Formats: C-alpha cells, structure tokens, sequence
C-alpha cells in the first residue's frame, strides 16, 4: 500500500507509512477524528492512573486493541514496562516490519 | 476527506437552515421577525420587560 | 516535570540496506558532426539509453553513432556520450578527445565524463574512446580519468603488427586499463562493404551484456560479439598450444578476438604490473563494492558511536556481503569491527573502523586436466 | 571521593563526589577497509 | 576534523602470485638470402 508522508507530503509505502500510523495511534485520542469516534486510543486516558499490575493488563490490551482495530499490517510483539523513573513509565514497544 | 465531507455538510445545512428561515411553515426564532416586519406584524407583550 | 503527556519516540536502530550502482554505465567520447540532425552541443554530455536516442542526438553516420551501434547491437545499457567536433589535423583531434577545460569554466572532452554523476546520477564504469585510444596521448589521459571514476578504460591498440601492439602496451601498467588490440572488420550498411572498426566499443558491449546476464564478477573473456564479420590482422590460437600468436598477446596483458572473424573475445588480464590486480574480474568487483559502501553509508556520518551503532553497521554490512555470496560474486567474506584500530583515542576523534575481507571468484582462464591410465582396476575382471 | 573527603573538609561542610563518564562521540569518519584476500580461495574444492 | 565523511580504502596487503617465464623460446641465428620471398632484414630479430 502506497500512502503520503504526514510532514513534507512525500509518497512512502513501506517503512515510514507503517511508523506514521502506529506512532500516531498511541497519542491520538478517541473522538478527535470527525465522524469517527472509535478511532484513536485510550492511552491518553491512561495518564494519571495508578501503575499497578492490572494497569499493564489494560495498556497491553489497548495497544493490542487500538492497533488491532485500525492497523492490521503490524504484528505486535511485546509491550514490556521496563522502567519507572519519576512517575514516568517506560513501555518498550518493539514492532515487526511488513512489506 | 472527513473534513471535506463534514465541512461541506455544514455548508449544506446552512443552506437548508436559511431556506427554511424564509418560508412561513418552517421559520422560527428571529427569522419570523423578518417576515413579520415586512407585513407590519409584531409580537405581542403579555408581561412588560 | 520534564514532560506531562504521552511520548512516542522512534529509536531508529535498524540496519540499512546497500545497493550496487548498476555497474554498466559506459562513458563514450568520439567525433560527431554537429548540425541540424545532431541534437547535441559539441562538448556537453548526453545520456543515451537506446539506439534511436543515439541517432536522434548525434545523427546517423557520425563516428560516435557507429560506436553506439556497436554497443546496442550486443548489449542494452546506459551510455554517457560526450561527442566532440572534427578538427583539421588528426593531432588536433586528439587534443579534443582529451579536452581539458573551456574558457567558460566547463569541461570539454573526456573530462565531461566526470559530469556524468552530477547531471544524470550515473557514473560511467566503462571509459571508451574508440579509434583515438591508439594514440598514447588519449590513452594516458583516459588512464588518469579511469581512476577518478573507478572505471575500467577499454583501450584499443594500433592495427599494426604484434610487435607494435606489445610495444604499445608496455607504456601503461595501470590496473584500470583493458587493451583489445585486433581491429574488428564489420559490414557497413551504407557502402555495402566491410569497414574497419576500432574493436573498443564492441568490448564495451560485452562488459555491459555480461553484467546484465552473468554478473559483474563474470569476465567477458569468452563471450560472443554478434555484430562483427572480420578481424584485421587475424590472430592464431589453434587448439591448446601455449605458443600461439593470440596466446603471446594474452601473455602481454592484451585481449584478443581469437576465432574465425573473432566471434569470441579472448583475454581477462588487465594491463596491471601487480599480479594481484591482474584480472578484470577482481578490479571490477573491487570498484563496485568500494562504491556501494561509499554511497550507501552516508546515513552514518553523525550517528554517534553507541553499542547498537557499530553492531547495526556491521550487521548491515554482512547482509550486503551475504547477498553477494549466494549471488556468486564472492566465495566467502569476513566483516568485523577492527579490534586494534578502534582504540579509545581513535573513537574520541569520531573515527571508527570496519574491516571487510572477502575473496573474489577468479575466472577459470586455464582448466588443467591430468589424464592417466592405471592398472589398479585391471584386476577387476576376475569374478 | 576518598581523598578530598577529609576530616577537615567534612568539618567545614565540604563533601565531594566524582562523576566520571564518557559521552557518545559522533561518528564523523566511518572508515571502511576493503581487502581482497585469497584465504577462502581454497574453499572451492568440492 | 581530519576528514568529515566516509572513507572506503583498499589496503592492498595480500600476497601475490608468481608465474614462470614459459621456458621454451628458442633463439636462432643462421644464414639466409634476403630477397623478394624473404620478408626479413639481415640483422633484425623475427618472431616465429
């Protein structure tokens, strides 16, 4: 599939089109799109929730949900919480490459 | 394409709201004021202001 | 608070890919007559990709269209043709092929082939000046030009005897020169008779055909030249004699055309004094893997030496050499970060070293057979 | 610092810490050394 | 900055190969009669 780049308008198909779709999904909220209230992620609503073992069960679900809905060309490998520094939660998201 | 289908739909709704505002069977609010002022008809006063 | 929100970073630590620069761009420079039918100015380069484009740019009957005809009849490649105008003396014709620079600050003759990469994104790998390379002034200016482009300049010696062809090849000694001495006698469609061709553009039709059919690691030294129908001063190579007339020329680093009318190019020894760089296979694969790495690693010039930087350049470098190993270009390779040259003081200046050791696949220029009769299986007939 | 943290330096309130590190230098010259070795030339035997 | 860019160098440190000078060239010198059928000159070498 051939799409356009977000900045600079360039037609890129494989590498950055798969990256500009996933990295947008993690920070786009629900209801921000016009007439599409189910596109986006609950990750903007996961801010200031307490970091529990049931919270990681939700983020690994919402990564698998919001990318499983609207990005079928990405196979998710692992969403591991690797560091809690100063309230900042480091979640490693290693994704496979297709095409 | 979801702005060009939503912002166009807002312009399609402004034309439908303005076409109803010049018809007697559909105008309301301050739009029957302009039909009433042309035919020398004013809205009554039950209790004063 | 540093940042309050959701951060989505891109670490970007993938090993990139390395492509080869197509290995078959031919740099041509010969005489042409400018006019109404010639759509090219007499000193600028013109990119050519078809035989129709060569006649629409330089006109039929030019000396450079006859060189483009020799290439496109055998191969199908990209020609960076320059084209020069006809001078009065033949000495001044050699001054125009060499060229130099113009009063407007632009390159004129063979030097315009250095503009082949900045104008067409196609660096010429085969430097061919047919007919003029027999003069030592043009051939020694194409020799210094072949090192500026990492190209293999295909010379052609004079059509005199073999004593004058060996004595002509004793002047060069540089590993990027390939001399094809006996002149091709080709049939002319205009005069309906056989004319003599310099046999240098026909060799360029073999270096451009064998890279698109057999690879750049395969020498063109046994492949057919389809257009020819003769050879002036025909060479002798009968069956297997090491003392043939053609074999005394291949001994002196001169390529020949052996068979009846020369429908086989013969010779894979470039004009090199070092026996390491003797084969055209080893010179061509070296200049192709030294430009794929050079033009393919311009993404790693200020990346910062981290542990995932050196490992993802090396793993992106083994993957280039492993795509050459199963392709048949190399036998085996060894790509590693240098343990000695990556010192603490070299890395503090921004220098980081990688070693790419490989083995080119040599051309079988002499398959030797050792046949013998025995008596070991003479006792087999007993039961 | 085991040296600069003396008994008299700590009696004035001075207490010293050493933070030694190495930065990441930008790879301003990635050198490649390509070599045609005949070491694996004996590998074509079978 | 000595050089800011990418260097690709050929180190050229391999061993070379040694070939024999063919061992079988026969130098000859004997008399003959120069004329029309003889295409040589009476003191120059001729490769045969």
């Amino acid at each position: 599939m051939i799409g356009m780049d977000r900045r600079s308008g360039l037609p890129l198909s494989g590498l950055a089109h798969l990256k500009q779709s996933v990295e947008d999904i993690l920070t786009t909220p629900l209801g921000s799109r016009r007439m599409r209230p189910e596109y986006g992620s609950k990750l903007r609503r996961m801010v200031d929730m307490p970091v529990s073992e049931g919270w990681k069960s939700a983020v690994q679900a919402e990564v698998a949900r919001s990318l499983g809905r609207w990005e079928p060309r990405i196979g998710l490998s692992a969403v591991r919480v690797v560091a809690v520094v100063d309230g900042r939660v480091d979640l490693l998201l290693s994704g496979v490459f297709e095409g | 394409l979801q702005l060009a289908a939503y912002r166009e739909l807002l312009l399609r709704a402004r034309i439908n709201d303005a076409a109803r505002a010049v018809m007697l069977a559909y105008a309301s609010g301050a739009d029957l004021d302009q039909i009433g002022a042309g035919f020398n008809v004013q809205r009554l006063l039950i209790r004063p202001a | 608070s540093f940042f309050h929100g959701v951060t989505v970073t891109n670490v970007d630590i993938g090993a990139r890919t390395i492509a080869l620069p197509a290995s078959s761009v031919i740099g041509l420079c010969d005489v042409f007559t400018p006019g109404a039918q010639a759509s090219a100015k007499p000193n600028v380069p013109v990119l050519l990709t078809s035989k129709k484009d060569a006649a629409a740019a330089f006109g039929i009957g030019s000396s450079i269209y006859l060189a483009c005809e020799a290439i496109y009849n055998r191969a199908q490649a990209v020609i960076v043709a320059v084209g020069v105008e006809t001078a009065e003396t033949p000495e001044a014709q050699a001054s125009a092929v060499i060229g130099g620079i113009s009063a407007a600050g632009e390159r004129t003759g063979l030097q315009a082939l250095l503009d082949g990469k900045s104008r067409f994104n196609a660096q010429p790998r085969l430097l061919v000046a047919p007919g003029h390379s027999a003069q030592q002034a043009v051939a020694t200016a194409m020799d210094g030009l072949a090192e500026k482009l990492r190209a293999i300049a295909i010379l052609d010696g004079p059509n005199s005897t073999d004593e004058a062809a060996v004595a002509y090849a004793k002047n060069f000694g540089s590993k990027r020169l390939f001399m094809v001495d006996p002149g091709v006698q080709v049939w002319d469609s205009a005069t309906n008779a056989a004319r003599n061709a310099p046999a240098s553009a026909y060799a360029a039709g073999l270096f451009a055909w064998t890279d698109a059919e057999y690879g750049f690691w395969s020498s063109p030294s046994n492949k057919e030249i389809k257009g020819v129908t003769g050879t002036s001063r025909p060479v002798e190579f009968l069956d297997g004699d090491e003392t043939c007339r053609a074999n005394l020329l291949n001994n002196a680093n001169i390529a020949t055309i052996i068979r009846d009318d020369g429908y086989r190019l013969w010779g894979n020894r470039t004009l090199s004094s070092d026996s390491k760089w003797a084969f055209v296979t080893r010179v061509r694969t070296m200049d192709l893997v030294m430009d794929a790495i050079l033009a393919g690693h311009k993404w790693a010039v200020d990346r910062g030496i981290t542990k995932t930087y050196v490992k993802d350049v090396t793993e992106g470098l083994r993957a280039f050499m492993r795509d050459l190993k199963n392709q048949g270009a190399v036998i085996n390779f060894e790509v590693y970060a240098d343990p000695d040259l990556n010192s603490a003081s070299q890395l503090a200046q921004g220098k980081v070293y990688w070693n790419i050791r490989f083995t080119d696949v040599p051309p079988a220029e002499n398959p030797n057979f050792r046949v013998e009769v025995t008596d070991q299986w003479l006792t087999e007939v007993l039961d």
